[PDB]
């Protein structure tokens, strides 16, 4: 299972 | 900034005439990941060759099989033909049985 | 043995050619499992090997969901990335991305990963304490600042230790008739000769997953490695792995030369020579 994103760049 | 591919030629399992297999292109270390690849038979481009899924190696750069099923013979030619922003002209590599 | 599991993003822009397009793949060590592209006619998370299948629609919708916004950040961090590099709107540009887990023979976390890379080169990683950062450049840097007042290290190793670990295992047992066997090679030696006087030897291996393998040519005992031509490991299509090793010897010392092949498959190295 993926994990999703935190934060952009 | 641009990596050109490697490219090898060979198949599935190793080769006897008129046993079905299959044909691998297989072209890594790459970068960008543009890329075109034609699989040929006697020069001419084979249709619905297919590929598997853009994946890289822990360097950045990527790696792309192309197969087509295929028949081989004691006269017939295969080759895979290559095109990357890093090449002037489509790179040429013959298959070779023994390779 | 051990095992891993590995999520690996490609965003790519084309400027005048739509928005980036966004390829996900995710393994189990060299399997592929999933696959996720944003320019498929009906962009989905999508199975490539058969114990995945079994989980069901909320796994995949889930998985869906998750990609679909995954690829707008994505979209986004490139836009960031030009201002970062103070590069134009009209080239193309990549960002990658490979994150997951490594666990032991008991299941139990090894180390996490969380590595990004913007055209081909290092852009940031999660170190592997899971807690702090390695920028590669000046860019980066910035990325740092961001990730780490918004404490996004915590997060990652919380997955890292967690949901990943118990994914990696879940689907370790699914797979276990493929996923846990090693499929030793198959090793042969070829000759050819060159002229009169030189031949290739090639050592040959064949049929073999994982892909990791050692083949080295020894000659009177003693390793030839910056004399021998080694392939890259290439995939033969139905799982398994073929790879070769050659050197070029004088004719009639063909019996001096030994071939060595290690693989986790094999209960002990191999050794072998040309059988004529």
């Amino acid at each position: 299972q993926a994990t999703q994103e935190v934060k952009n760049w | 900034m641009q990596r050109t591919p490697k490219i090898q030629v060979y198949s599935r399992h190793p080769a006897e005439n008129g046993k079905s297999n299959f044909l691998n292109c297989y072209v890594s270390g790459f970068h960008p990941s543009d890329i075109e690849v034609d699989l040929l038979k006697n020069g001419e481009r084979i249709e619905k060759v297919e590929h598997s899924d853009l994946s890289f190696s822990k360097d950045w750069s990527f790696y792309l099989l192309y197969y087509t099923e295929f028949t081989p013979t004691e006269k017939d030619e295969y080759a895979c033909r290559v095109n990357h922003v890093t090449l002037s002209q489509p790179k040429i590599v013959k298959w070779d049985r023994d390779m | 043995g051990s095992h891993s599991m590995r999520y690996f993003y490609t965003a790519m822009s084309r400027p005048g050619r739509g928005e980036p397009r966004f390829i996900a793949v995710g393994y189990v060590d060299d399997t592929q499992f999933v696959r996720f592209d944003s320019d498929a006619a009906s962009p989905r998370m999508a199975p490539r090997a058969p114990w995945i299948e079994q989980e069901g629609p909320e796994y995949w919708d889930g998985e869906t969901r998750n990609m679909k916004a995954s690829a707008q950040t994505y979209r986004e961090n490139l836009r960031i990335a030009l201002r970062y590099y103070n590069q134009s709107e009209a080239g193309s540009h990549i960002i990658q991305v490979m994150y997951g887990c490594d666990v032991g023979p008991d299941g139990r976390l090894l180390r996490g990963h969380d590595q990004s890379a913007y055209d081909g080169k290092d852009y940031i990683a999660l170190n592997e304490d899971l807690s702090s950062w390695t920028a590669a450049d000046t860019a980066a840097q910035i990325t740092q600042r961001k990730w780490e007042a918004a404490r996004v290290a915590e997060q990652l190793r919380a997955y890292l230790e967690g949901l990943c670990v118990e994914w990696l295992r879940r689907y370790l047992e699914n797979g276990k008739e493929t996923l846990q066997r090693a499929d030793p090679p198959k090793t042969h030696v070829t000759h050819h000769p060159i002229s009169d006087h030189e031949a290739t030897l090639r050592c040959w291996a064949l049929g073999f997953y994982p892909a990791e393998i050692t083949l080295t040519w020894q000659r009177d005992g003693e390793d030839q490695t910056q004399d021998t031509e080694l392939v890259e490991t290439r995939p033969a299509g139905d799982r398994t792995f073929q790879k070769w090793a050659a050197v070029v010897v004088p004719s009639g010392e063909e019996q001096r030369y030994t071939c060595h092949v290690q693989h986790e498959g094999l209960p002990k190295p191999l050794t072998l020579r040309w059988e004529p």
